[PDB]
C-alpha cells in the first residue's frame, strides 16, 4: 500500500463525483465529454506529459528537454535516496500541476458563491484532497490565500470554463494515479 | 451466558490438536432433557465432516473413530434429524492436525549502517498446520540479553529496536531462535557473530564528477558516505561495455587523478565502501551516475 | 475483410492498419488522431474524416489462461485468470478491471474484481465467463472468456 | 446534522458489512438469520429496551423500573441542561450496551487470531467506531485492555457464538440509530 | 524574536545547567575548565568554524575550502529565498554539528545507565532541545535510534570523555547562539 497512491485514488474518485454533479446541475450549459474541447492549462509550464513515464518506456532521454523545470523538490512521498531522477522530476511536475489547478479552482469557487442562487459550487472535499497530496509531494507546500472579488463576474463564462477544467483535470488525475501505482509496484 | 451448544455436547479424544497420523474419537452426546419431541424409530443423530455423513445412531450417544486425517482443519458437525422437521445443528468440533515444528537451520543478523537496528532472519522450514510462536534472543559477552517474540504465524524477520554499540570492535554476540507449538519445540543452534560481521556499511549517498577542473581526461569524483570507512572501491568500467573496477581506492572521500577516457561520452559510475577490510561486508553499489 | 449478408445487400467491410510512428513516448495525449479515407468509385470521388483518442477507442482482448480450481471441501470454486500478453506493459501503469458473470445457462451474476482471482459458487449446469475493460477510463468491454463449469 | 447520529449511522453500516463477511467466510457454520436464535447479552443489565423511546410513546413512567441503572453519566453527545431525563438515562444505557459488547468482541478476536489459518477475524474499523461513539456518550470512557490467552480454545464454539452476537448487535445498532435521529429532530 | 534563536538560547542554558551538575556529581574525576583539554569531535567534518561568520567579517571567500560539505539543506529556520549562501551553508553545518553530538551523547547515556548507582546521567531535557533545534534546521531530520549494549563498559573512561565533550559542546552552543542573534538582527 502506498499512502500517496491512496491520496491519488481518493483524488480520481473525488473528481469523478464532482464531474457527475456538474453535468446534473448545469443541464443547459454543455458539459458532455463530446461537446467540451480538451484544453490543458499546464500545456507548456510542466513536463508531467514527458517525465512521468515507466522507466522501461523512457530510454533516449533526448525528449526530456534540457531538464525542463528540473526543480526536483524533495518530499515525503518518496525518499531522497530511493528512486531515479526520472521519477523525482515527475513528482515535482505533479506537485506543480496540482498548484496550477488549485489556484484556478479557488478563483472559480469565489466567483460562484456570489450567485444569487446556489446552482453549483466546487467540492470542498476535492480541494482538500488536492492540498493533502501536495503537502506529501513537496515539503515547501504553499497554501493558496482566501480569494475574493469586490465586483460580480458574468456567471455563464465561469460555468463554461469550469466544465472545460473539470474534464481536463480528471485526465490529469488518472495520470497521477498510474504513476503512484508504478511507484508502489 | 451465551452458549453455542444447547441441545448436546461433543467430545474429542485425545484433543483437537493431534500429531499427524493419530486417530480421534469424536463422540456426540445428547443431554437427556433435549431431544426429538416425538420418540420415533425414524429420527437420527448424524455426524458430518465438511457436511459429509460419517455415522448415524438413533440413540443419544454416538461414537466415531476417524483415522488418516490429513494436515489441516476438519469441521465435524453433529446434527439432529427428526421425523418431519428439518435437521437442527446441535454442536460441532474443529480438529487441527499438526506435526512437530521445524528447527531454523540458518540464522543471520544484519545491521544496516553504523547506526542501524539489528535484524535477524531464519529459514522456518516446513509449515506445521498449527499456531507458531517465534522467540529471538540476543546475548552479549556475559549473559545479558535482549528478547523479542514474533507472535505472527509467518515472520520474514524479527528486528531489535535497540541499536547495538560495541564496547570494543572485536566482541562476541550470540543469537538463537526458538519455535514452540502445541505439539513440540525446536531451537536453532547458537551462532556467534563479531560486531564487524553484523554491521554492513551504507552505499555512499553522495557523488560528484569533475574533470580535475579542466578539459583534461583525468577525472576527480567527490562522494560522501559514513565516516568510519577504511577502504573503498570505484567503477571505472566504460559505460558501453563493463570491463574492470578497481579492487580498492585510497581512504579519500574525494577521488583525485582517476584515469578516465578522453571522450566526453556518458559513463555510468558506481561506488562501494568497506567498513573493515579484515571482517566487514562490502556496501551496495551507489545509484549509477550518468556521464 | 469480410463479406457478410445483411439483408440481401451483402455489405463488404474494408479496414486499414495504422501505427503512431512518433518515437517519443508521452504519458497523455493532447491532440486527437485524424483519419481521412478518400473513397473513389469509377468517376465518383468522396472523402470521410474521423477524429478520436487511442484511450477512447481501446478495446481489450479476452482474459488469458482462465482456469477453475475448486477449494478443498467447500461449495465455492476459486477461478484464476491472467493479463493478455498483447496488452501494453508494464501491467502496473496500465491496468484492467475484470467483470465475472456466472449466469451461463441469477439474471446478473456479474461481479467486478480488480484482483486476478475471484471465488464463485458453481452451479453444475452453468458456464463462468470473464470480461476485461480499462480500469482507469471507460472503454469498450472485451469479448467474454468462458470456461465450462 | 448530529455528530453522534453520524457515528451511529457509521456503526450500523460497519456491522452490516461485517455480517455479510461473516456469512461468506463461515459457509458451513450456520449464520443465516433464520437458523440463528436471538440472544441478547444485555437482557437484564441495561434499560435501553424501555428507556430509549420517543417522548410521545412513554407516558405512565411506571414501566421504568425504579430508575433502573440510573447512572445518568454526563457526556459530549448531549448537553447537561439540554434534554429530559428520559433521553439522559437512554444515552447512559446505550454507553453501557456498547461497553458490554466491545469487551466481549475483543475477547472473541483474541481467540480468533490463534487459528492456524485466518478464516475470519473481527473488523478493526467496527471496533474503533464503537470506541469513538462511547467517548462521545460518556466522558469517563474506559478503554478495554489488550486481551490475550496462554492456551488455544475450541474454534467451532467461538465461530457459533460470534454469529449469534453479530446478528443481535445489528438489531441494537438500528435501535441506537433511531434514538440518534430522534435527538437530531 | 527568532524562534531558532529562542531554541539556541534554551540550548546554551541547558548545557550550562548540565555542566554545573557534572562538576558537582564527579568530585574526583577532573572536570574544571583548566584541567580538561579542548577536543572538538567535529574538527574537520564540518565548516561551522569558517562558514558561520558575520557577512562583514568574511570577504575573500578563498578560505571557504571548495564549498566544503556544501549540502545546503533547506529548512524551517530560514526561508529558501531569504538569506545569502554564507548563512545557508552555516545552518547546514550547525545541523551536522548537532547530529554528531546527539549520536555520541545517546551512546554515553546508554553506557551510564548500566552503573549500579546513578552518580550521573545526561539530561533528557538537553537532548530534547538538540532534537527540536535540528528539526527546525533541516526538514530531513533523522531521529537517532535507541542505543543499548549487551555488556558493561569501564565507567571511568566514559566519565572522563563526558566532561571533555560537555565543555567543548558549551563553546559550540555559544557559537550557534551568536549566529541566531545575527540572523534575527
Ligand atoms: C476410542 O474409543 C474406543 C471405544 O470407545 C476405544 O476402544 C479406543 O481405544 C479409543 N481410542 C482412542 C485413541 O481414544
Ligand atoms: C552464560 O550462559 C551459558 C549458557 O546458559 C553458560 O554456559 C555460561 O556459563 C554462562 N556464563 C556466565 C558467566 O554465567
Ligand atoms: C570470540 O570467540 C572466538 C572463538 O570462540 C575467540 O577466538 C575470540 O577471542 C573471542 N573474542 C572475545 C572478545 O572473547
Amino acid at each position: 500500500m502506498f499512502p500517496c497512491l491512496h491520496h491519488s485514488q481518493n483524488l480520481l474518485r473525488a473528481v469523478s463525483n464532482m464531474l457527475q454533479k456538474a453535468r446534473q446541475t448545469l443541464e443547459f450549459y454543455p458539459c458532455t465529454s463530446e461537446e467540451i474541447d480538451h484544453e490543458d492549462i499546464t500545456k507548456d509550464k510542466t513536463s508531467t506529459v514527458e517525465a512521468c513515464l515507466p522507466l522501461e518506456l523512457t530510454k533516449n532521454e533526448s525528449c526530456l528537454n534540457s531538464r525542463e523545470t528540473s526543480f526536483i523538490t524533495n518530499g515525503s512521498c518518496l525518499a531522497s535516496r530511493k528512486t531515479s531522477f526520472m521519477m523525482a522530476l515527475c513528482l515535482s511536475s505533479i506537485y506543480e500541476d496540482l498548484k496550477m489547478y488549485q489556484v484556478e479552482f479557488k478563483t472559480m469557487n469565489a466567483k460562484l458563491l456570489m450567485d444569487p442562487k446556489r446552482q453549483i459550487f466546487l467540492d470542498q472535499n476535492m480541494l482538500a484532497v488536492i492540498d493533502e497530496l501536495m503537502q506529501a509531494l513537496n515539503f515547501n507546500s504553499e497554501t493558496v490565500p482566501q480569494k475574493s472579488s469586490l465586483e460580480e463576474p458574468d456567471f455563464y463564462k465561469t460555468k463554461i470554463k469550469l466544465c472545460i477544467l473539470l474534464h481536463a483535470f480528471r485526465i490529469r488525475a488518472v495520470t497521477i494515479d498510474r504513476v503512484m501505482s508504478y511507484l508502489n509496484a | 451466558k451465551i452458549d453455542a451448544c444447547k441441545r448436546g455436547d461433543v467430545t474429542v479424544k485425545p484433543s483437537h490438536v493431534i500429531l499427524l497420523g493419530s486417530t480421534v474419537n469424536i463422540t456426540c452426546s445428547l443431554k437427556p432433557r433435549q431431544g426429538c419431541f416425538h420418540y420415533s424409530r425414524r429420527n437420527k443423530l448424524i455426524l458430518y465432516k465438511f457436511d459429509r455423513r460419517i455415522n448415524f445412531h438413533h440413540g443419544h450417544s454416538l461414537n466415531s473413530q476417524v483415522t488418516g486425517l490429513p494436515l489441516g482443519t476438519t469441521l465435524f458437525v453433529c446434527k439432529l434429524a427428526c421425523i418431519n422437521s428439518d435437521e437442527i445443528q446441535i454442536c460441532g468440533a474443529e480438529i487441527f492436525v499438526g506435526v512437530a515444528p521445524e528447527q531454523p537451520q540458518n540464522l543471520s543478523c544484519i545491521q544496516k549502517g553504523e547506526q542501524g537496528t539489528v535484524a535477524c532472519t531464519w529459514e522456518r522450514g516446513r509449515d506445521t498446520h498449527l499456531y507458531t510462536e517465534y522467540t529471538l534472543q540476543l546475548s552479549g559477552p556475559k549473559n545479558l540479553t535482549w528478547q523479542k517474540q514474533c507472535k505472527d504465524i509467518y515472520c520474514d524477520y524479527l528486528d531489535f529496536g535497540i541499536n547495538l554499540t560495541p564496547e570494543s570492535p572485536e566482541s562476541n554476540f550470540t543469537a538463537k531462535v526458538t519455535a514452540v507449538n502445541s505439539l513440540g519445540s525446536s531451537s536453532s543452534l547458537p551462532s556467534t557473530f563479531t560486531f564487524l560481521d553484523i554491521v554492513r556499511p551504507l552505499p555512499p549517498w553522495d557523488i560528484r564528477i569533475k574533470f580535475q577542473k579542466a578539459s583534461v581526461s583525468r577525472c576527480t569524483l567527490y562522494w560522501r558516505d559514513e565516516g568510519l570507512v577504511l577502504l573503498n572501491r570505484l567503477r571505472y568500467r566504460p559505460s558501453n561495455s563493463r570491463l574492470w573496477n578497481m579492487v580498492n581506492v585510497t581512504k579519500a572521500k574525494g577521488r583525485h587523478d582517476l584515469l578516465d577516457l578522453k571522450p566526453f561520452t556518458e559513463y555510468e559510475f558506481q561506488i562501494s565502501s568497506k567498513l573493515h577490510l579484515y571482517k566487514g561486508s562490502w556496501s551496495d553499489w551507489s545509484e549509477s551516475l550518468r556521464a | 475483410s469480410a463479406e457478410r449478408v445483411r439483408g440481401d445487400n451483402k455489405e463488404y467491410e474494408y479496414s486499414v492498419e495504422c501505427q503512431e510512428d512518433s518515437a517519443c513516448p508521452a504519458a497523455e495525449e493532447s491532440l486527437p488522431i485524424e483519419v481521412m479515407v478518400d473513397a473513389v468509385h469509377k468517376l465518383k470521388y468522396e472523402n470521410y474524416t474521423s477524429s478520436f483518442f487511442i484511450r477512447d477507442i481501446i478495446k481489450p482482448d479476452p482474459p488469458k489462461n482462465l482456469q477453475l480450481k475448486p477449494l478443498k471441501n467447500s461449495r465455492q470454486v476459486e477461478v484464476s485468470w491472467e493479463y493478455p500478453d498483447t496488452w501494453s506493459t508494464p501491467h502496473s501503469y496500465f491496468s484492467l478491471t475484470f467483470c465475472v458473470q456466472v449466469q451461463g445457462k441469477e439474471k446478473k451474476d456479474r461481479v467486478f474484481t480488480d484482483k486476478t482471482s475471484a471465488t464463485v459458487i458453481c452451479r453444475k449446469n452453468a458456464s463462468i465467463s470473464v470480461r476485461a475493460q480499462d480500469r482507469y477510463y471507460s472503454s469498450s468491454w472485451s469479448e467474454w472468456a468462458s470456461v465450462p463449469c
